[PDB]
Parts: structure tokens; sequence; C-alpha cells
């Protein structure tokens, strides 16, 4: 499977631009997709969504009524269309896909990015921000809610990201217990409504990075601020 | 109330139940019929684990199935009509066709069903008449009593003595089904020459017919 | 003597709220829709609202009444007598393009067809209901005619429809069945032309025939009434129950 | 020479009736008569699944009791999630003539056959997010009737050519072929243990068989028409049966004998599926009269009816966890009753 | 050439059996020891029943 961006450069303040995303290797008409953004060096951040069939679009607060999401089925491709540019949408782009059913595991695969420079709210926190570790170890991170994740059917709505150095992030644990495909069976996740954490044993390398928590009770989707593991 | 992810997954159900929909209006629009016959009956030249067959008329869609008993006859409940197939050249062999047609005429899972018969082989059964070594008297000894009625439709090039021989061979047959039927389904007999063009127009007027009676029979006016 | 009229009216009246709740319920959830049934109930409907001001006539000839609203009674009861009489000449036509086309009738035809044509026939109902028993408050005397053009219209195409529909089963090959047709189609057209049809022109006709405007009240109109609920009443055992109990 | 054969035949045969009667000393009924009756189920549809256009003809549960699997003879697998009645995937067939479902025990596989002589495996865990075929399994002469996965490597199946087998999925070959029977195979059942089935067939008769070695262990007969329906008892020591003749019976593995039979003078048409309870109590069974009837297993007396199909049913089945009962019906409904 | 036939008779026949009584009371003892726990004998209440 592959998404590759295209787009993106130095733009003056007041302009338009516009973004695409190019899909090869799956169905891409049984999937939904997402736009989520990144500060030069701040953490994750989300930005609009569109459904399967055209039928469901969302925004966030600080783009609604500028930015517009498009979808074309038969050439598989996807759009991002800019408006009103301002020094606060300097970031990096990428394009995520995800599948809703039963038992199904979305925010998979995520692409590569494309840069562009410009001359109530569920609030989550990681209050760790570094930890060092050495090779051979257990480590712990945890996140904490404002309100409970738990529903009412028994699930509990919580994800896990990592991030290595100059990559993208892939997806660890979904629904708070779920081991994703291809990831080790040393990383195990647990908790409770309004307190998780995340456990990682007999650590090694090629774990270094950044850990991310997020949200899907509800619009629009929030994550924390990241947590760094050194050596 | 309903979870984002709950709210997701109903939306993708709605698009499963509308592709089900054009499927199911595809599918109106095409006649599924039943091949039969035992051998030496050449059904395989009538139109010109399953094998299957398609032909339009008329721009009617046409598909047809032969399966090469009592056990998988179950599955065609519901096909438009049965086509049955008959050599009537050779006459050792028409008490076994007689019997076959006797127990699929007379199944508990085909009272609604309707039958297209076909008598095939009509060039040969007139040489066998014409040159007088084998008598039908012999094998149907009732033969001698019988006499062309006196509504003989028969074609103007015939010997009357191969008419008689035709048309003994045919009240064979619908004395079976004007037997026991009570009315809710018949019989359509035809006489073939396996190198006639004129087949595939003559299903499609018989089906004409048999939705006709289903027509008049779901609005009561029977 | 009108109380023998308003009995009358009572007796028969009561049998149709009692047989077209059966057919409201029973095709509602009970049993699957053909491309007929529909028809069947869309007409029951029609017949519960008319004879439902029926029986409530009784109920209100106790007290009084206000000419200046009895009036405006009248014209709403003709709203659902003008839809019931229309729904006939929608099930005849299409009992004719059922034999002529068979095979058209049963693959290529639109599925949503049927509820279409209900509901222009009910747009129809009303507009034509306005302009009856003199409601021209809003050319007067002369609009009065047109509502007579409407039943002449669809008395033609009852007619037209059963007629064809019976040559070409004349016209065939060993019909059998022949016994309950003739039955079915000449029971068709004299309950519609005999116990149907007068109740409407009345309403159309009477300022016309003003020769006493007071002596027609008791005899004309009651009659027109009985009749119009005796077809009411026999519709959902010609075109329902027979065929329940035929198998 | 073959007279003698022929009687040996004789000998051996009426050697066993002996052996029969001689362990039968008391019956099932005397023994259960101090029992209290069950009492009157009363059961109510909760769910109904609609979206197939034509008969269904067969459908299994899941091994979690929330999701399960359906054919029809439009060409569809369907599966559905029974809590929110959602669809979850719609598999099409290239031959619309199917008789039979399967699901895997772990849920990455479902199976599917029918007139055209081959078995299906669809995979439906995998990247690109779609179903695809896996293997296709030839070497039958006849059409599929049953199909029940052993293993996420092993399936068993039984065909209209008299025969059952054995396949290894990965090779797409024949391990082991079961013979014996002088008529169609129409059902198969698996043991608790994984280590022994039963199978009945159109001759009347119904048989034991070993999956590791091939062999057959043991033949009974005492219907009088051809066998539709076979079920194991939840201990693994006995199965039912039900046939044309419209009667169940019950037979005991550890002493080769019939042991009851289930039977009403009212009741003229054949049977057409049969289930066990979670504690082998009730005795379920689909008929041709378009309803279902609940037997008391221990006593032989009917305790309820679950009437709601305007054609005749074709398929039950009950959960895992003993929770729920589902029907199907050539009227193109799927019922969920508790 | 039926030895064939012969031959699965006798390896059937020959078997070890049991009482009929002790047949029934195997069973009657198993649906006892399991009784209170399937639903659709004892009916569960409304808060424990998915459906
Ligand atoms: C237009 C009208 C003028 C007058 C002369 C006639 C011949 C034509 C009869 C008419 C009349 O009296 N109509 C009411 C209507 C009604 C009352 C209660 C419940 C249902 C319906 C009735 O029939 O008693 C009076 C109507």
């Amino acid at each position: 499977v592959q998404l590759v961006e295209s787009g993106g450069g130095l733009v003056q303040p007041g302009g338009s631009r516009k973004l695409s995303c190019s899909a090869s290797g799956f169905a891409f008409s049984s999937f939904g997709m997402h736009w989520v953004r990144q500060a030069p060096e701040k953490g994750l951040e989300w930005v609009a969504y569109i459904s399967s069939g055209s039928g469901t679009i969302y925004y966030a607060d600080t783009v609604k009524g500028r930015f517009t999401i498009s979808r074309d089925d038969p050439k598989n491709t996807l759009f991002l269309q800019m408006t009103s540019l301002r020094s606060e949408d300097t970031a990096m782009y990428y394009c995520v896909r995800s599948i809703y059913y039963y038992g199904s595991s979305p925010f998979d695969f995520w692409g590569q990015g494309t840069t562009l420079t410009v001359s109530s709210d569920i609030v989550m926190t990681q209050a760790t921000s570094s930890v060092p570790v050495t090779p051979g170890e257990s480590v712990s991170i945890s996140c904490r809610s404002s309100k409970s994740l738990l529903h009412s059917n028994g699930n509990t709505y919580l994800y896990w990201f990592l991030q290595r150095p100059g990559q993208s992030p892939q997806l660890l644990i979904y629904r708070m217990s779920n081991l994703a495909s291809g990831v080790p069976d040393r990383f195990s996740g647990s908790g409770s409504g309004t307190a998780f954490t995340l456990t990682i044993s007999r650590l090694e390398a090629e774990d270094v990075g950044v850990y991310y928590c997020m949200q899907h009770l509800e619009y629009p989707l929030t994550f924390g601020a990241g947590t760094k593991l050194e050596l | 109330t309903v979870s984002a992810e709950d709210k997701a997954a109903a939306e993708r159900s709605k698009m499963i139940d509308k592709n089900l929909r054009e499927d199911g209006e595809k599918a109106r629009r095409t006649l599924r019929l039943l091949l039969l016959g035992a051998d030496n009956s050449g059904k395989s030249t009538i139109v010109k684990g399953i094998f299957e067959t398609k032909f339009q008329v008329d721009k009617v869609n046409f598909h047809m199935f032969d399966v090469g008993r009592r056990k998988w006859i179950q599955c065609f409940n519901d096909v438009t009509a049965i086509i049955f197939v008959v050599d009537s050249s050779d006459y050792n062999r028409l008490q076994e066709a007689l019997n076959d047609f006797k127990s699929i005429w007379n199944n508990r899972w085909l009272r609604t069903i309707s039958v297209i018969l076909f008598l095939n082989k009509q060039d040969l059964l007139a040489e066998k008449v014409l040159a007088g070594k084998s008598k039908i008297e012999d094998y149907f000894p009732e033969f001698a009593r019988y006499t062309t009625p006196e509504d003989a439709t028969p074609e103007p090039g015939e010997d009357p003595r191969v008419t008689r021989a035709k048309y003994f061979i045919r009240k064979e047959f619908v004395d079976i089904s004007t037997a026991s039927g009570d009315g809710r389904h018949i019989c359509y007999p035809h006489f073939t020459c396996a190198v006639d063009t004129e087949n595939a127009r003559r299903i499609f007027n018989d089906c004409k017919d048999i939705i006709l009676q289903m027509n008049l029979r779901e609005y009561n006016l029977v | 003597q009108t109380l023998s009229f308003t009995v009358l009216t009572c007796i028969i009246s009561l049998v149709g709220l009692t047989g077209n709740a059966v057919v409201l319920w029973l095709l509602g959830y009970r049993m699957r829709r053909n491309a007929v049934s529909i028809y069947i109930l869309n007409l029951a409907a029609a017949d519960f609202l008319f004879l439902s001001f029926q029986i409530i006539r009784l109920p209100l000839r106790l007290i009084n009444i206000s000419h200046l609203i009895r009036k405006i009674l009248v014209s709403v009861m003709t709203f659902p007598y003008f839809t019931g009489l229309s729904m006939l000449s929608a099930i005849s036509t299409e009992r004719c393009l059922s034999v002529l086309w068979p095979i058209w009738y049963r693959c290529r035809r639109p599925t949503h067809l049927s509820a279409v044509v209900c509901v222009l026939l009910w747009g129809l109902s009303l507009l034509f209901s306005m302009l009856e028993w003199r409601f021209c408050d809003f050319w007067c005397e002369t609009s009065d005619f047109i509502p007579v053009a409407w039943l002449i219209f669809l008395c033609v195409v009852l007619c037209v429809s059963s007629l064809v529909l019976l040559v070409r089963i004349l016209c065939g090959s060993r019909k059998m069945p022949l016994t309950r047709l003739y039955v079915t189609i000449l029971l068709t057209v004299l309950v519609f032309l005999l116990c149907g049809l007068p109740f409407g022109i009345l309403g159309a006709l009477i300022y016309r025939m003003h020769l006493n405007l007071e002596v027609l009240y008791c005899h004309v109109y009651l009659v027109c009434m009985s009749l119009s609920s005796l077809n009411s009443s026999a519709n959902p055992i010609i075109y329902f129950f027979v065929g329940s109990f035929r198998q | 020479e073959l007279d003698q054969l022929r009687q040996e035949a004789e000998q051996l045969k009426n050697q066993i009736r002996d052996a029969r009667k001689a362990c039968a000393d008391a019956t099932l009924s005397q023994i259960t008569n101090n029992i209290d009756p069950v009492g009157r189920i009363q059961m109510r549809t909760r769910r109904t699944l609609r979206g197939h256009l034509a008969k269904i003809y067969a459908m299994h549960w899941g091994t979690d009791s929330r999701l399960l699997v359906s054919a029809s003879q439009d060409g569809k697998l369907i599966i559905w999630d029974s809590y929110t009645t959602n669809k979850v995937h719609a598999i099409p067939l290239r031959s619309s003539w199917v008789m039979t479902c399967a699901y895997a025990p772990s849920g990455n596989y479902v199976a599917c056959g029918g007139l055209d002589n081959i078995c299906s495996i669809y995979n439906l865990k995998t990247r690109e997010g779609n179903v695809r075929v896996s293997r296709e399994l030839a070497g039958h002469t006849g059409y599929l009737s049953c199909c029940r996965f052993l293993d996420d490597n092993q399936i068993v199946t039984s065909s209209g050519d008299t025969t059952c087998a054995l396949w290894d999925i990965e090779t797409g070959q024949q391990t082991t072929t079961f013979t014996g029977h002088t008529g169609d195979v129409m059902s198969l059942s698996l043991a608790p243990d994984t280590r022994l089935f039963v199978s009945g067939a159109c001759d009347a008769s119904a048989k034991l068989w070993d999956v590791r070695e091939g062999m057959c262990r043991q033949t009974f007969t005492g219907h009088e028409s051809d066998i539709n329906a076979i079920c194991f008892f939840p201990n693994g020591n006995a199965f039912a049966t039900g046939s044309d003749d419209a009667t169940c019976r019950l037979f005991d593995l550890r002493a080769d004998q019939e042991l009851m039979t289930y039977s009403h003078d009212n009741i003229i048409c054949g049977i057409t599926s049969v289930s066990f309870s979670k504690s082998g109590r009730l005795l379920l069974a689909g008929y041709d009269d378009f309803n279902c009837n609940v037997w008391d297993a221990l006593k032989a007396d009917r305790a309820g009816v679950l009437a709601g199909h305007d054609n005749r049913v074709s398929c039950l089945g009950v959960t895992d966890d003993g929770m729920a009962v589902a029907t199907g019906s050539w009227d193109s409904f799927l019922k969920i009753w508790n | 050439q039926a030895r064939k036939l012969v031959e699965q008779l006798k390896m059937e026949a020959n078997i070890d059996r049991i009482k009929v009584s002790k047949a029934a009371a195997d069973l009657m003892a198993y649906c006892e020891a399991h009784a209170k726990e399937d639903p659709l004998l004892t009916p569960v209440p409304a808060s424990e029943n998915p459906f």
C-alpha cells in the first residue's frame, strides 16, 4: 500500500494552494480519509475528514470556512483546497486511511508528508515529556483524559501511536487493548476510564521516539503532547 | 445515543443495501429454464457440475441450465418452465421415457411448473414407418384400434400412415398430463427435426402464455 | 319519515367499517404488496373516511347545525367521494395492461409507479371537489359544469378498459376458467354505474333543477346518500374477500 | 465362494441383534418418569434480518455469539452483526446454486459450496480491504451437502458421491476418504473433542467415523426414509436424527441403541433441521409445515412452537453461550428468538 | 468377492457394550448438573439480555 502527497512550498499570506494525495495498492473507495498536520517543532493536530461515499464531512474550528475537502474515486486521488492562508498554517500535512465496521482497526496507514510554509473539546495530557531509558528494561507511559472515554456498549476509545525519528507515525494499540498487525508481543496497554497506561517489556533499540494518545468518542479528534524516550 | 464509530458502521451498511438492489432489478428481467432428457435425444442441439447457455429473442434474455435426481430437483422450484426432450424414432425405449415423464409431472416440488415437451427426430420416424420392417403395434398393442381423429391438422406433404404414427405418440404423453393435474399447470407439445431453426421462437411464445396465467391468477380474475 | 332512511344508513354503513378495517390491517402489515394491492389499500382508506361522516350524521342530527357551517361539512365529505371513485378507474386500467402485455408487466416496469400515480390522484381529487355544491365564494354559474366532465371521463375509462380485457380472453385458446370472468367483469361495472355515480352528479346539477328546492331533500338526497353508501360497503368483498376465500 | 460369504453376513447380522436385546433392560421413559416437566416454553422474535432476495439455504454462527453467515440462491454470502442488525460484508459468488455454509472457529475464513462440486474458501482479514478467494477444492463427482471446519487448515466435506473427505487446505489435496454409504450423504456433525464425526444418508443409515484412522466403527438403522439432519449431544456420547418419515430419534454410542422417539399423530411432514440446547434438555426441530417445535429431550413431550414464517424452515442453530436461536426460511428472512 | 463386507461386520460386532439403564442415568445427570447455565430453559432478567 502506498500514499504519496504533492503540492506544498512557499506561499505569501493571503494566498491559496491545493494539495493532492494519490493512492495505490488497495481498494480506495471502501476507506475513509483524514488530513493531519504537524507544526515544525510541536505535536499532532487533526484537520478534516471525508467519508466513504462522500456523505459526511467534518472540519476543525480553526479552518472551518477556509478549507475544503474533496475526493475523486475513479482517479484514486484526494484533495485539500486552501483559502486565506495565514502564518499559523505552516506545517507538514499527512494523509490517513480508516475503515469502520465491527472488529475493524482505523488509522492503520499513514503516508509521508508535504511541507507548506506561509511567510466542548476533550482535553487530555501526558504529564511526562522525557524519559531516559536503557536497553533490556521495562518502561511505562501514562495518558489522562478529561471526561470518561468508556461508552455504554463496553468500548473504551483510546489509541496509541509511535513516530520514529525522520519517519511518519504508526499504530500500536486500538480501543485500549488490541494489538495491531505487525507489532511485537512486548507492547501491551491497559487502564480504566480516565486513566490509561502503556507498557514496554524488554526494551530494544528502534523503539525510541515520541508516543501519542488520541480519543475517538467525539469530533473534533484531539491528541496529547508527546513523550520522548531517549537512550 | 450512538458513538462516532458505531455511526460510521451504520452508513457503511446502507451502501451495501443500495448495491443489493440494482442486482435484484437486473435479475428480474432474465427468464430461467431447466433442461431434461436422458440420452439419445439431442438436448445439446435444440437451440442453436452445471453447464449454462444464453440467448435472446425480441429483447428478452434467457438462461438455460443442464445438470450432468430426487434430491437436487428442489432447487428448481421457481423456474419459469421445464424443457423435456424425447426421441420418438426407436420404439424400445418409449416406455422408459413415459415413466420418466410421469415422475416429473407428479413431483411434490413441481406442482406449479409447466413443461414444454419436444418430440425430436421426426425425420427418422418417417423412414421407419415407410420402410415397414419394424411395427409399432408390437410394442404398444392398442395401436390396431387407434385411428386419426376428425381434427387432422397434418401438414400438406405427409403420408397418412405417418400422421397416424405421430398422433398416437403425442396422445400417450397428453393423457398423463390431463390425468391428475387439477388444472394448475399444463403441457405444450411440439415436433422437431434436429435441423429446424425455429425452436427459440417457440419457447418465447409458450413463455408468454405461462406468464399470462400467473398474471390473471395473482389479480384474482380466476 | 326520514327516520327509516337514517336507520337504513346505520345498518349498511356498519358493515363497511368492519370490512374495511381488516383490509387496512391485513394488507398493511401481515401480507406483502403487489402492484394492485397498493390501489386496494388507498381505496380502503377512502372508504373509512367517507363512511365516518355517514354515522356522525345521526349524532349531529340530535341538536342543531348552523347552515353557514352545514355546507362546510358536505364540501369536505365530497373530497373522499372523488378519490375512491377514481381508484376503481386505476384498478381496471392496470388489469388491462397486465393481460395485453404480460412480459412487460413483470420484467420491465418501474417499481414505484404505483405510489406516484396514487398521490397525483389525491391532488386532483380535492381540486374538482371544490367546485360542486356552490363553493364559489372565492366565473361562478358556469364553472359548476366542469366536475361533470370529470365523472364522464372516468366512466369512459372503466367501460373501455374492462371491455377490451374480455375481448382477448374470448379470442384465445381453451379458457376453462371462463365462468369466473364474466361474473367479475359484469358485477364491477353495474355497481359503479348504478350505486356510485348518482351522488356526484346531483352535487353538480342541483341549482339548475330548482323545481321545488325543498321537496327533493327528503327523497332524492337521502336515496343518493344511501346508494353511495352501498357502493363503499360492497367494495372489499368484491376486490379482496373473494381472493382470500379462493385459496 | 460367493454364497459362503453371503451366509456369514446373516450369521453376523443376527448376532448383533442378539447383543442389542441383552443390553436392553429398562427404558429411558421409565427411568425419567419421576422428573418434573419442563413447563411451557414461550419465546418471541427479537430481530428480523432482511436483505436477501431469494430462498435461504444455510446459516452458521460465529464462535463469539455475535456474528453469523448466511447463503441464498441470489449468489450472495452475507455476514451479520446480530446486536445491531448491521451488515459487515457481502461476498459475491461465481455459482448461484449454493447449499451449505461454514464459519471458522478463529474467525478468519468462511466456506461455501453447492451444485458445482467445488468447496471455496474466502479470506476475510487481509490488507487492501477486500474478501477474496484463497482456495478451490476439487475432487468430488457430485454436489456438496455439508462442510465443517476442523481447524484453520483442515475441513471435512460430504457429497452426493456417497463419500466424505478430509482436506489439507494449503496443499489442496484429499488426505483421507470415507466410504461405505449406499445413498447420497446429506449432513455431518463434529464431536466436541474433534476426534469423531457422524453422518446421515438417503439409505436410512447413520455412521460414526474415526478421523485419524479412516474407518467406520458403528452403524445405526431404525428409520424408514431419508435422513436430513444430525447433531451431537453436548456430552459427546449421543446424537439425534431427523427424517422424511416425520420423526426424530435419539441414539447412544456406548450401547448401540435407539433410546427415545419424538412423534405426534398430526405431523405428516418431514424434518429439515435439529439442534440441542446448552444443557441438552430441549431439542429443536424445523419442519415443512412452516414452523418449528420444541421437545423435551428426556420425556418426549412438546413444550412450544416458534411460528412466524410463511414458507418452509430450512436451517437452524443455537449459540455457543446458549443465549439465542436463529431460523432461516424460503421466504428470504432470518429471525432471532429468545 | 464380498470379503470386504464381512470384514467390516466382524470389526464392528466384537466391541464392548454397556446397559441401557446406565446410559439413561448418565444423560439424566448431565442435564441436572448444568440446569442453571442455559438461558433458554430458565429465562434471564431483562438486564442481562443482549437482545
Ligand atoms: C349543500 C346542501 C344544502 C342543503 C340542501 C342539500 C340537499 C344540499 C342537503 C344539505 C345538508 O343538509 N347537508 C348535511 C351535511 C352533513 C351534516 C352532518 C354530517 C354530515 C354531513 C346533511 O346531509 O344533513 C342542505 C346540503
